[PDB]
Protein backbone atom coordinates (compact mmCIF):
# COMPACT_ATOMS: atom_id res chain seq x y z
CA UNK A 1 0.00 0.00 0.00
CA UNK A 2 1.25 3.74 -0.20
CA UNK A 3 3.34 4.64 2.92
CA UNK A 4 4.51 8.20 2.27
CA UNK A 5 2.17 10.94 2.81
CA UNK A 6 4.61 14.04 2.18
CA UNK A 7 2.21 17.20 1.25
CA UNK A 8 3.16 20.90 0.37
CA UNK A 9 0.78 23.70 -0.10
CA UNK A 10 2.24 25.22 -3.46
CA UNK B 1 -0.09 11.67 24.82
CA UNK B 2 3.45 10.90 24.21
CA UNK B 3 2.86 8.62 20.87
CA UNK B 4 6.24 6.88 19.62
CA UNK B 5 6.53 5.71 15.99
CA UNK B 6 6.75 2.30 15.68
CA UNK B 7 3.38 2.08 14.52
CA UNK B 8 1.52 4.49 11.93
CA UNK B 9 0.56 7.78 14.25
CA UNK B 10 -3.44 7.02 13.74
CA UNK B 11 -6.00 9.03 16.06
CA UNK B 12 -9.99 8.96 15.73
CA UNK B 13 -10.74 12.80 14.64
CA UNK B 14 -14.86 13.67 14.49
CA UNK B 15 -15.30 16.39 11.06
CA UNK B 16 -18.68 17.14 9.46
CA UNK B 17 -20.81 14.81 12.02
CA UNK B 18 -18.57 11.40 11.00
CA UNK B 19 -16.02 9.77 13.33
CA UNK B 20 -12.83 8.77 10.67
CA UNK B 21 -9.50 7.83 11.36
CA UNK B 22 -6.25 10.05 10.29
CA UNK B 23 -2.34 10.26 10.58
CA UNK B 24 -0.98 12.45 12.74
CA UNK B 25 1.63 14.03 9.81
CA UNK B 26 4.86 16.21 10.73
CA UNK B 27 5.22 16.01 6.77
CA UNK B 28 2.25 17.70 5.06
CA UNK B 29 1.63 21.62 5.64
CA UNK B 30 -1.94 20.86 5.30
CA UNK B 31 -4.67 18.58 6.70
CA UNK B 32 -6.10 16.35 3.78
CA UNK B 33 -9.49 13.80 3.84
CA UNK B 34 -10.69 11.59 1.70
CA UNK B 35 -13.68 12.56 -0.92
CA UNK B 36 -16.97 13.48 1.54
CA UNK B 37 -19.91 15.24 1.01
CA UNK B 38 -19.15 18.45 3.55
CA UNK B 39 -21.30 21.25 3.56
CA UNK B 40 -19.86 24.53 2.87
CA UNK B 41 -18.25 27.19 0.89
CA UNK B 42 -15.02 26.00 -1.03
CA UNK B 43 -12.14 26.83 -3.07
CA UNK B 44 -9.92 24.60 -5.82
CA UNK B 45 -6.84 23.78 -5.15
CA UNK B 46 -3.80 21.84 -6.45
CA UNK B 47 -1.55 19.96 -3.62
CA UNK B 48 2.06 18.43 -3.99
CA UNK B 49 2.75 15.27 -2.55
CA UNK B 50 5.31 12.61 -3.29
CA UNK B 51 4.17 11.32 -6.85
CA UNK B 52 2.66 14.55 -8.08
CA UNK B 53 -0.30 16.37 -7.44
CA UNK B 54 -3.73 16.31 -6.45
CA UNK B 55 -6.56 18.41 -7.09
CA UNK B 56 -8.89 19.12 -3.44
CA UNK B 57 -11.69 21.27 -2.08
CA UNK B 58 -10.44 23.90 0.46
CA UNK B 59 -12.70 24.34 3.15
CA UNK B 60 -11.69 27.23 5.61
CA UNK B 61 -13.05 28.17 9.03
CA UNK B 62 -14.28 24.01 9.72
CA UNK B 63 -14.81 22.40 12.95
CA UNK B 64 -12.53 19.08 13.33
CA UNK B 65 -11.97 17.25 16.77
CA UNK B 66 -8.72 15.43 17.03
CA UNK B 67 -8.12 13.03 19.51
CA UNK B 68 -10.62 14.45 22.06
CA UNK B 69 -9.11 18.45 21.65
CA UNK B 70 -11.30 20.88 19.48
CA UNK B 71 -9.90 22.87 16.73
CA UNK B 72 -11.50 25.20 13.79
CA UNK B 73 -8.90 25.30 10.40
CA UNK B 74 -8.68 23.98 6.84
CA UNK B 75 -9.20 20.98 5.67
CA UNK B 76 -9.16 20.00 2.08
CA UNK B 77 -10.91 17.00 0.63
CA UNK B 78 -9.76 15.13 -2.31
CA UNK B 79 -7.84 11.86 -3.10
CA UNK B 80 -5.62 11.30 -0.66
CA UNK B 81 -5.13 7.58 0.54
CA UNK B 82 -5.69 8.42 3.86
CA UNK B 83 -6.49 10.96 5.71
CA UNK B 84 -3.82 13.36 7.24
CA UNK B 85 -3.96 15.67 10.09
CA UNK B 86 -0.87 18.18 8.72
CA UNK B 87 0.85 20.70 10.08
CA UNK B 88 -1.98 23.60 10.28
CA UNK B 89 -3.79 21.42 13.04
CA UNK B 90 -0.89 19.64 14.70
CA UNK B 91 -0.72 23.22 15.84
CA UNK B 92 -3.35 23.98 16.93
CA UNK B 93 -3.67 20.69 19.44
CA UNK B 94 -0.18 21.53 20.35
CA UNK B 95 1.67 18.26 18.85
CA UNK B 96 5.62 18.66 19.38
CA UNK B 97 8.40 16.08 17.84
CA UNK B 98 10.64 15.54 20.52
CA UNK B 99 13.86 13.53 20.63
CA UNK C 1 14.99 19.19 21.37
CA UNK C 2 11.76 19.21 20.98
CA UNK C 3 10.44 20.63 17.77
CA UNK C 4 7.14 22.94 17.04
CA UNK C 5 5.06 23.05 13.54
CA UNK C 6 5.13 25.96 12.55
CA UNK C 7 6.81 25.85 9.93
CA UNK C 8 8.52 22.67 8.22
CA UNK C 9 10.42 20.51 10.68
CA UNK C 10 13.82 20.53 8.60
CA UNK C 11 16.76 18.82 10.22
CA UNK C 12 20.48 18.58 9.00
CA UNK C 13 21.42 15.00 8.13
CA UNK C 14 24.70 13.17 7.16
CA UNK C 15 24.46 10.59 4.42
CA UNK C 16 27.28 8.93 2.70
CA UNK C 17 29.55 11.54 3.93
CA UNK C 18 27.83 14.58 2.61
CA UNK C 19 25.44 16.86 4.71
CA UNK C 20 21.72 17.89 3.58
CA UNK C 21 18.82 19.17 4.90
CA UNK C 22 15.50 16.90 5.20
CA UNK C 23 12.13 17.04 6.30
CA UNK C 24 11.07 14.96 9.97
CA UNK C 25 7.82 12.83 8.47
CA UNK C 26 5.68 10.60 10.73
CA UNK C 27 3.51 10.19 7.94
CA UNK C 28 5.90 7.98 6.49
CA UNK C 29 6.89 4.51 6.84
CA UNK C 30 10.27 5.08 5.17
CA UNK C 31 12.65 7.56 4.51
CA UNK C 32 13.67 8.51 1.36
CA UNK C 33 16.29 10.88 -0.11
CA UNK C 34 16.54 13.03 -3.34
CA UNK C 35 18.91 11.36 -6.61
CA UNK C 36 22.37 10.95 -4.99
CA UNK C 37 25.09 8.28 -5.66
CA UNK C 38 25.19 6.10 -2.62
CA UNK C 39 27.85 3.03 -2.18
CA UNK C 40 26.66 -0.29 -1.92
CA UNK C 41 24.03 -2.91 -3.61
CA UNK C 42 20.58 -1.89 -3.91
CA UNK C 43 17.36 -3.39 -5.27
CA UNK C 44 14.38 -1.16 -6.81
CA UNK C 45 10.90 -0.56 -4.91
CA UNK C 46 8.24 1.51 -5.67
CA UNK C 47 6.97 4.03 -3.20
CA UNK C 48 3.98 5.94 -3.03
CA UNK C 49 1.33 8.54 -1.19
CA UNK C 50 -0.43 11.39 -2.59
CA UNK C 51 -0.19 11.40 -6.11
CA UNK C 52 0.66 8.31 -6.82
CA UNK C 53 4.20 6.39 -6.45
CA UNK C 54 7.86 7.12 -7.90
CA UNK C 55 10.32 4.39 -7.92
CA UNK C 56 13.48 4.20 -5.71
CA UNK C 57 16.88 2.24 -5.19
CA UNK C 58 16.57 0.55 -1.95
CA UNK C 59 19.62 0.27 -0.07
CA UNK C 60 19.71 -1.60 3.43
CA UNK C 61 21.44 -0.98 6.66
CA UNK C 62 22.96 2.16 5.83
CA UNK C 63 24.33 4.22 8.74
CA UNK C 64 22.70 7.80 8.75
CA UNK C 65 23.12 11.11 11.17
CA UNK C 66 19.90 12.95 11.97
CA UNK C 67 20.84 15.68 13.88
CA UNK C 68 23.41 14.42 15.70
CA UNK C 69 22.01 11.33 16.82
CA UNK C 70 23.18 7.97 14.28
CA UNK C 71 21.08 5.71 13.15
CA UNK C 72 21.42 3.06 10.68
CA UNK C 73 18.52 1.55 8.62
CA UNK C 74 16.79 1.37 5.34
CA UNK C 75 17.47 4.24 2.76
CA UNK C 76 15.84 5.21 -0.53
CA UNK C 77 16.55 6.94 -2.72
CA UNK C 78 14.76 8.47 -5.87
CA UNK C 79 13.14 11.62 -7.48
CA UNK C 80 11.13 12.28 -4.54
CA UNK C 81 10.38 16.47 -4.06
CA UNK C 82 12.47 16.86 -0.50
CA UNK C 83 14.37 14.83 1.63
CA UNK C 84 12.26 12.61 3.60
CA UNK C 85 13.04 10.76 6.68
CA UNK C 86 10.68 8.40 7.86
CA UNK C 87 9.36 6.32 11.15
CA UNK C 88 11.88 3.43 10.37
CA UNK C 89 14.49 6.06 11.62
CA UNK C 90 12.58 8.26 13.73
CA UNK C 91 12.41 5.38 15.78
CA UNK C 92 15.78 4.68 15.86
CA UNK C 93 16.36 8.23 17.52
CA UNK C 94 13.71 8.12 20.10
CA UNK C 95 11.53 10.63 18.22
CA UNK C 96 8.04 10.66 19.60
CA UNK C 97 4.69 12.92 18.88
CA UNK C 98 3.73 14.87 21.92
CA UNK C 99 0.80 16.53 22.67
Amino acid sequence: RPGNFFQSRP
Amino acid sequence: PQITLWKRPLVTIRIGGQLKEALLNTGADDTVLEEMNLPGKWKPKMIGGIGGFIKVRQYDQIPIEICGHKAIGTVLVGPTPVNIIGRNLLTQIGCTLNF
